[PDB]
Parts: C-alpha cells; structure tokens; sequence
C-alpha cells in the first residue's frame, strides 16, 4: 500500500470543518422538489423590503403599543420646533429594533452600506403644509434651530402635492448620523377636516448594504 | 422521627381489584421516592416496584407489568398501589419503604 | 389463443393419458408430481429405470351446462410437503399441506379453470432446475367453488390430465 | 437475570460465638449489599449496606465484609436479642431479587 | 465585502449543540429528533415558513468527569412509524432494518447524515424526523456514567416564504402562543 | 508518504455503509450462472399478479377457511341490498392482508399508486342477472341505498354475458375508499339449476403503485 | 418515488444479526453458517426458490459488561467438508487450506467475504456454507468473559421462482411443518 | 491533507490476503534464473501421465 503519516489534526472534531459523510439509508430517494413562489436565494433580499420604524417610542405608550407605530403632528405646533429626532444605527436598541434590517443586524457584527427611509401621510386630502427633512453627517452636532439645519443634506416634503419622498442616508459604518425633521409651514386645515393628522416612518436598505463575521445573540 | 402508617387488611373475591395506600409522615415526600415488597409464603420477599414522584416515573418487575399500579398523592403525602386479577396464590404480605434521595439505590432504612 | 406459457418463454413423442379423477361436492383436491408420476406410464415404464425435457400438460374437465363450479391448476417449481397415477390428496387444501395460504398461490403460472365459459385450460412450462441434467415442479388442482348441482343430475364429473412431452432429450 | 442465593439453608449460634454468614451471587455487582433484620410478625429495618456501613442502632458486633461476588457478614459476638433472619439486598440491576432467607438458633 | 457570508446556506452552516443526554449508574435513552429544542437555531428558522434540508449529525460521547473509558455503545436510527425499543434486551435492537453504528468511547466521534424524512416536499415549521436510541452493549450493566452529547448541523439549505421574527418570548414548545415592546424607550421624542 | 488526518467518522461500522471486503478465498472460481426462468428483476412485478382477496371474513368460517375464499349469491336477496362492502387498505389487517401485495405493503411504511379488482362468477351457465359495482371517493360517506351510489363511479356487471370485469382504484395514499357491491336484479334460475352461487374476488397492482422507507414487522 | 428502492438488491441490503456467541469463563465455539436463525431475513428468502448472493461477513468481540481489554482472538473459516477442531490445541487451528483473520478487541470490526461456495447454480431454500471456530490464542485460558456478534450482509443479489409467503408460524428448523387464518375477522359482511 | 476515515477491516491479518511487503533488502541483486528442461505450468500435467 501507499505509505502515508498522520499529520497533527487528526482525531479531531471542527465546528466549522464542511465533510462529508455516509447517509444512513443508502437506498432512500427523497420526494422531488416542486416550484415554490417566494424563494429566497440570500438575505439581502429581506433587507432590501420597507418596514416600519418606531418613532413614537415613549414611556407613555408602554400601555398602548398601537400609538407607538405613527408621531402626531398637530395645529399647535409652531414654525421652528423639532418634530423627532433619532439615531440612525441598525443594530442598537432604539427605533431600528422593530424593524427586520435591525433585528437581522444582531446575528451580525460588522455591517456597513447605505440607507433609506421612507415616510408617509395619513392625513386628510385637502390638508397642505411643509416639513423639513435634514440629515446631519456623522460626527457632527444637532442642529439648534432651523436655519442651522439647512446647510447641509434636507429635503422639502410638501403633502399637498407628493405624499412621499426617499432619503437615501449616504453611508454607515460600525468597527452615527442625526435625522431630525422640523417644521417649515404650519398646518393648514380647513373647517371639519381633522387637525391632527400622523406620519407613519418606514425604512429599508440598499444593495450596497454588506454584513459578515456572524456572532449569535 | 420517620414513620409510615398502613391500612388494614382486607378481604377481595378473587377477580376483583384492591387499594392499598399508605400515609408518610416526619420527613418531606416529593424530594424521596417509594417502594414496594411483596413477602410471599412461607419465607420469601421481592420487589414489586418503585415510584419516584417527580414526573412521575415508575419501574415495575417483569411479571408485575400486568397487574400492579401505582399511584401518589403529595397533598396528604400518601402512596397508593392498585394490584389487579387477584389469584389464589395473590395472598402475602406488602410494606410501604422510603428510597433515597432522587435514587432507588442506598438500601432503605 | 388460451395457451399459458410459463413465466414468459418456452416412440417417444405420443400423448399420454392419466387416470380420470372423481370430483364431487366433498371432495378438496388432487396433485400430481413430476416426473416420478410420468415414469410409471408408457415407454418412459421403462425409462427412467439423467433426464431434460420439457412439459406441456392438459387439464379438461367434461361438465353439463347445468353445473357450477371453479377450479384452479398451477405449476409449483420444486413443491415440498410438511406417487403413482393415483396420486394424492390433500388433506388441508387452505394451506395445501405446505402450510402456504391458498390465496397467493396464483403467483406462479396458472389458468382459470371455470365450469361456465371454458371446458379445458392447458399450462405449457419448461424444465427449472440449477443443475441442468438431473421432484421437479407438482401440479396443484385444487376448486376455488365447490360444486352444487340439484337431484337427479350426475353427481361426478370426471377430470382428465393429459401429459404431451415437447423437447425431450434424454 | 440477576439471581442471587445464600448459604446454608439455617444456623444455630449460642449467644457470645462468631456467627459467618454469606451469599452469593451469579454477577458481579461489586458495590452494594444489605442486610436486613426481621423477627416474627415484625417488619425488617436496616442494618449494614454497601457492605461496610451499617446503620443507625446497629453495634459494633455487626460487620461485613467481601468483594467481587463473595460477601459475608461476621458478627462478633452474638447477644440474646440477635434472634431472627438475614436477608441480602443487589442493587445492580432492575428487577431487584432479594435473598432466600436463613434461620438462627441457639445451640 | 462578497455575498458569500449573508448567503442562507452559511446562515445555517455552523454546528450546534442539539441534545443532552445523561445515563445515571436506566441504561437506555430514547430521544426524539427536534430542532427546537433550544432557544438558538429556532428563532432562525421561524424566520422561514417552508425549508429543506439534509440533517448531518455527530455522537460525541463521554463521562461527567471527562475520562474516557474502552467501552463499546450502540448508536441506532429510528425511522418514523418505527416501534420504539421499551428496554436493552428487547427486539428492537436485532430488527434489521433499523441502521446501527458501533463506536467505542476512544473511537473519534462518529459522524451520519439523514436525507429529507418528509413525505412532502418541504417541511412545515408553522416535522418529525423519526427518534434514537442508545444502549450499552451486553447483557449486564456497565459500571460506567455515560454522558454523551450530539452535535447536529445542516447540508443543502433551501429557504422559502420569508416571514417576520417573532418579538415576544416563547410560550409552550408546540405552540406560539402580558405584550412586550419591540423595542426600547426614551423620555421624550426630540431627545437622543 | 502522503500526509492526512483521519476526519471524524473513523473505527466505526455501519450497517446500511455499503463497502469492499477482502475475498476469503482469492483464488476459489465459482460455478458459472446459467439462465433460470422465471427471474425478477423488482418487487413490481410480485404485485401485479392478480391474487384472491377475502371478502366472506366472519367469525363463523373460522372453523372452515374454505368458505372465506368465496361469498354467497342467492334468489332469496332481494332489489337493492347490499352483497359486500370492504375498504381498500393495502397495509392495515382486513381483507387486503391475504393478497401477496398486502404481504409486501408490511415491510414498506410509505406506498402509493393505483389498484384494480377482478371477479369471477362460477355459478351455473343458464343464471343470468345483473350486479352493481361502485366505488365511493376517499373521504365520503357509506351509501345508503343502490341510488345514491350510482352519482359515484361504477360499473354494471352482467353475469349473462360478460363473466368479469376490472374496476381500477383512481389513486390511494398513505401518510380510503369504499368498495360495494349492490344488487341490481334479482338472480334468475331455471328448473333444475342450482339457485346459490358464489363470486370470487382478485386484486392486483398497476405500474404506477410505488414504494419506499423499508420498515421490519 | 423511484424503482431503486423496491428492487431487489436493496431488499436483502440491510444488514441483520445472525448469531450470538458466547464464551463463559469453553474457550472455544464453533457456529454453523445459517441465514434460517432467526423469524427476519427467513420469511424474506422463502418468497424466492433460487438464490445467488455472495456473502459478507463482521466480526465483532466485546464483554458481557461492554468494556474491551487488548486481548487477541483468533477468527477462521471452516470450508465445507474440512473437519472442525475439537479442541483449541487441536491440529485443525494449524491448518494452513483455513484461513485465518488475527484481530484484536482495540482492532475495529473485520470484514470477510465469502463467496458462492455451492456446487450448483443456485441455492435451494425449499445451503451449507461451512462453519466458523473462534478461540483466544495461546496455551492458557484468558481470564475475561468473550461476547461476540456476528454481523451479516448480502451483496450481488439474484432471485429467481416467486413462490407464495407462508402464512402459518414455523415449527421446526428443517421442515415447513390448528390452521390460523391469514386474515382478520368481523361481525357481518357489510360492516365496515 | 486527504482527510479519510478507517472503515471496518483495519489493523487485521488474513491468511488468504495477498499483499505487497517491504524488501528486507533493498539493494540485493538475486541470480538470474536460466531455463531448466522439465517445467509445469499446471497440476493438470502431472495428472495426465
């Protein structure tokens, strides 16, 4: 015979190691497999759906978790004030965590690409009024007032004519950034339409988004 | 002190069924396990069987797989046996043991 | 076109007739084993006394319209329990003193024998063995349906086995 | 199965002689045996197990001994109140089957 | 960074530990195939409603103090519908057509693959893959403590129907069955 | 030497492991094959030979199994009773585990595929009458008289004529259906004909009847 | 499904148990080779009259209680016709026409195949392959208790002459020797 | 390198094996045989006379 000596490793069990072994039923043919609609090849494609985020959260709609899901905008309001402001991080406890990017950025430690968020307007048809979108780049400070806020990357969402825009956040990395969304214009109603209306938050990634070095939780 | 109490005798038609219990009392029940042993005439003794009643799992003897049951309740801290089919040679005597702790071996004292 | 071939394929030359059996309604059934019944009959009386041929055997039964009744014949590769022209008869014909049930005996090569339709059925089957030149096979013919007939008709119906040797090379 | 026997059949040991009793058994537990106590119309208790330790109210008088499958028990020596039957005890495997029984007596 | 990492077959690939069984000084230990047993590798695959998969396992068996001992055990499959065996010297061990693997305990541990039990095409989460059974050989007890552990990982991953994870903790075993937030919470809405 | 590490799945025996031995005798020469009539490539074809089924199972042909073979046709029957009535299961016990394929369906867990069934009238050459075969879908209910079973499939056999015919099981599966046999008219004798007959009953498989996961009884 | 696991290669693939040797504290025992042993793997061969099948063999040696101790024993066949040793000093262990297979506890199972050893074409069921003898090598006895079991498979499968299962439970050995009916009963005819 | 499993069978002696050994000598140059009148290639010849 060919004479051969065990090299260091051997008697050994990985985790990792990818054999192959011998089938316990040799004879046994399986049940072919059929067409099935939504197949998915790889897990970018769940990232890449819409979900919703949680811009509500607060310690009083513990309770009722049903409020948590939209932020009211109201009359009240003045020009200048701060409607909400988060953190954009997928996989730190906050906002992201409801959502199926953030919950699938857990299982992972190093992640990086680009972003999206999406929002929509829920309010009455004959409403009309403006909301600044801004997006402070990562390191920098929050915007005190409006008019600091401006310079940098913003987008006029006016809901009288488009009730919906995409905010492409340009990159992230973990080895964050700041979406604040101020009042431009009051809200205009007319009389016995509703003068509270809600603005539900959605989010999804990019094809640019990469993940890897998997660690469980 | 540890002491176990009896019932009394009694007398079956052959055919028919029995209860058997047995109180236990100065020590806690549901950690320990039970036992039985069957002392047939004129000297002889075997092992019925054997209930420890934290699931509860059982093991009984070869021969008694078809006739005796047993059963507990931890609210008066009792043990019960049933034993079925009575025959003519069914007559002996059984006592009520308490095993060791979460085993059947350490032989009962 | 009734011919049954076995399993798929295929002075000496005469037809030779054995004894005509009674069959009645209390009857269970009859077998004959091959050749050792054969070499009693005919030239091969002084025969037998190595053997390859092949067997082509007749089954006919003679039977009034006014009758009912089945019969089953086969042909049982190397049958061993658990003769003579007379041959035999079997005592338990369910599990044809083999301890075999009769229900999966249509395994092996058969004909329907049914005293409506047909009067005669035939199984032609070559010679099987692991030895080439040499208790080979039995004939089972044992009735599915007893016979019931009403009073005043003939109460045996006589069953005729007709042995014709094709291939013979002794 | 497990089976086990003890030898011989009975004895008779006067009260202040050494009393050697054994039983054998077919396999090898190599642990545990017991020996039990039981007088007439009364029920056994413990007095040696695993073939060294013996119980509580037991004297020094009663001591076990042996390996493998060859046990013994000595007593030294016998007292008045020893009267009775000895039984063994296998907890190898179940069903457990326990001893034929011996008789004492006093010479 | 590639494709490869995020891909659904290395999402399965790496081994876990799907069992536990310990043999006091019984004899015999019975164990259903499940891979919920555990908290991990369950929550993943609910994320899924349809999967097919080859089962690779491993028997890995050793003492409660970790010393090995020349003694010869008996790892057999169970194929669903099978009867299972109710003690050592019982019959089920001599049936031919239940598969048998003899390991010694210094014999490195043996590895076997199971292909797809399932009658349809895929499994259904929202399964039963047949039971095992593990004896030592002999007719006596060993007087030995067998603690032994399986190791179970998954060949050929195929996916379908993705569906949202679950937020709340689990009930019952059988069943999803006091509403927890998602996510956490902040004293106001402008604050970070 | 060529170096190598020996994997996990070392010094162990399998019993479905299909290997290669070392030949006892390396020089023994075996007695050449010769052709056999009657050779079986596969299982298949045990199943397609056309076996008796029991259809007259009772408690009283215990003490004569010769009658169980066949079951009885009389003038006393009147319009619209039931002869026979049994369910096609070839693996549980009943009158499926006489026939060769219910013998081979016990050491197989999962089969499918199609049946057929046959029968024979032995009785006199004169009878003429007329007999109704009907099969009820799995899933449905028992018929309650001859005209609810004729919505279903079936087949009108008349004896006068035609002396058999196939009834062919659409599918089964195993993971039934009900066969009856209903009186259509009633039996019709001459003087001097026997007024009892008898009617037997055979099985086979198709070819689309299939079979796996080997299981020992 | 396929046609592969219906054939009839497949059916007799699965390996069985067919003896169990004992040694007490003999020292040697000799096992006539027979596939009738045992109720499985006999029903099945009664289904066909000719069988070719060459025969494959395992060895495999252990205790009463499971544990191995590096003891050497020694394995040999016993061709049809040979004469069997009636001892272990006996001359037939010195033969050199019987082969011999030296293997330890430590040593993994061995595997010997036997060939077609019958004078004819075929087996007739309605079959001697000769004997084994097994012995602990030395001039002294060996002061531990021998268990083994023999392991068989059936390799190059040839079936010939189908012939109708029996239905009846076996009495004897050698011969197909209260009729019981094949089937179960019921009350009525029409009763489902 | 080649990762392989041991299958039944190893560390075993058959008598009826026929393997391939180590030479003793590596370097050893045998005498070459030259043809001798009267060989058999087969028992069958001794039989024959």
């Amino acid at each position: 015979g060919i004479p051969t000596e065990l090299k260091p490793g051997t008697n050994q069990f990985l985790t990792t190691d990818d054999g192959v072994s011998a089938p316990i039923l040799p004879g046994f043919h399986p049940t072919p497999p059929i067409h099935i609609p939504g197949e998915v090849r790889n897990l970018l494609e769940i990232c890449r759906v819409e979900t919703i985020l949680e811009v509500n959260n607060l310690k009083t709609n513990e309770t009722t978790p049903m409020q948590r899901l939209c932020f009211p905008v109201s009359v009240q309001s003045k020009t200048g004030e701060l409607c909400a402001a988060f953190r954009a991080d997928p996989g730190r406890d906050g906002p992201w965590q409801s959502t199926i990017l953030g919950q699938l950025c857990r299982y992972y430690t190093q992640w990086s690409g680009s972003l999206e968020v999406t929002f929509m307007f829920a309010g009455s048809f004959m409403a009309t009024g403006k909301m600044l979108i801004a997006y402070t780049p990562p390191g920098g400070s929050v915007p005190a007032d409006r008019i600091t806020a401006m310079l940098g990357t913003h987008v006029i969402w006016d809901f009288g004519l488009q009730s919906s825009v995409t905010l492409v956040v340009p990159w992230i990395s973990n080895t964050t950034g700041i979406i604040t969304i101020w009042y431009q214009t009051n809200y205009v109603v007319p009389i016995g339409a509703p003068t509270t209306a809600y603005i539900v938050a959605l989010a999804a990634a990019q094809d640019n988004f990469t993940m890897k070095l998997c660690k469980d939780t | 002190e540890v002491q176990l109490q009896q019932s009394g005798p009694e007398l079956v038609k052959p055919g028919a069924s029995v209860k058997m219990s047995c109180k236990t009392s100065g020590y806690t029940f549901t950690e320990n396990t039970m036992h039985w042993v069957r002392q047939s005439h004129g000297k002889s003794l075997e092992w019925i069987g054997g209930i420890y009643p934290k699931n509860d799992d059982t093991k009984y003897n070869q021969k008694f797989k078809g006739k005796a049951t047993l059963t507990v309740d931890k609210s008066s801290s009792t043990a019960c046996m049933e034993l079925r089919s009575l025959t003519s040679e069914d007559s002996a005597v059984y006592y009520c043991a308490r095993g060791d702790y979460e085993n059947y071996f350490y032989a009962m004292d | 076109a009734n011919i049954v071939i076995a399993y798929g394929e295929w002075s000496v030359n005469r037809f030779f007739t054995l004894d005509t059996k009674s069959w009645a309604k209390d009857s269970k059934g009859w077998y004959w084993k091959f050749p050792d019944v054969l070499t009693e009959v005919g030239v091969f009386g002084q025969n037998a006394q190595l053997y390859r041929s092949g067997f082509c055997v007749h089954v006919q039964c003679n039977a009034s319209k006014f009758h009912q009744g089945a019969l089953l014949v086969a042909v049982l590769p190397e049958y061993v329990l658990g003769p003579g022209q007379v041959g035999a008869v079997l005592t338990h014909p369910y599990v044809l003193d083999a301890g075999i049930p009769l229900s999966q005996l249509t395994v092996c090569p058969h004909q329907w024998i049914n005293l409506r339709t047909n009067n005669c059925a035939t199984i032609i089957v070559p010679y099987m063995n692991t030895v080439p030149f040499d208790c080979n096979f039995g004939l089972l013919v044992i009735p599915v349906v007893p016979l019931d007939f009403n009073a005043g008709a003939t109460s045996e119906i006589p069953i005729t086995v007709t042995i014709a040797p094709m291939c013979a090379e002794f | 199965d497990i089976q086990m026997t003890q030898s011989p059949a009975s004895l008779s040991v006067s009260v202040g002689e050494t009393v050697t009793i054994t039983c054998r058994a077919s396999e090898n537990i190599y642990s545990n045996l017991a020996w039990y106590q039981q007088k007439q119309g009364k029920s056994p208790q413990l007095l040696v197990y695993a073939a060294t330790n013996l119980a509580d109210g037991v004297p020094s008088r009663f001591s076990g001994s042996g390996s493998g499958t060859q046990y013994s028990l000595k007593i030294n020596s016998l007292q008045s109140e020893d009267f009775g039957t000895y039984y063994c005890q296998q907890f190898w495997d179940t069903p457990f089957t326990f001893g034929s029984g011996t008789k004492l007596a006093i010479k | 960074h590639s494709t490869q990492e995020t891909a659904i077959g290395n999402f399965f690939s790496r081994a876990g530990l799907v069992s536990i069984i310990t043999m006091p000084t019984d004899g015999y230990a019975n164990w259903d195939i499940d891979l919920m047993g555990y908290a991990q590798l369950r929550r993943k695959c609910e994320l899924f409603t349809y999967m097919r998969f080859d089962a690779e396992f491993t028997f890995v068996v050793a003492k409660p103090n970790g010393e090995l001992v020349p003694q010869l055990l008996q790892y057999m499959y169970v194929p669903p519908g099978a009867p299972k065996p109710t003690s050592r010297d019982s019959f089920a061990w001599q049936t031919a057509t239940n598969p048998s693997v003899f390991v010694k305990m210094t014999d490195p541990p043996a590895q076997v693959s199971v292909p797809f039990m399932s009658p349809a095409s895929a499994y259904q989460w929202f399964n039963m893959m047949g039971t095992f059974s593990i004896r030592t050989v002999g007719t006596k007890k060993s007087p030995h403590s067998i603690t032994l552990r399986v190791y179970m990982r998954i060949k050929h991953v195929r996916a379908w129907i993705p569906r949202p994870l679950r937020n709340q903790p689990y009930l019952f075993k059988t069943n999803p069955n006091d509403i927890k937030c998602t996510s956490t919470s902040r004293d106001k809405i402008t604050t970070l």
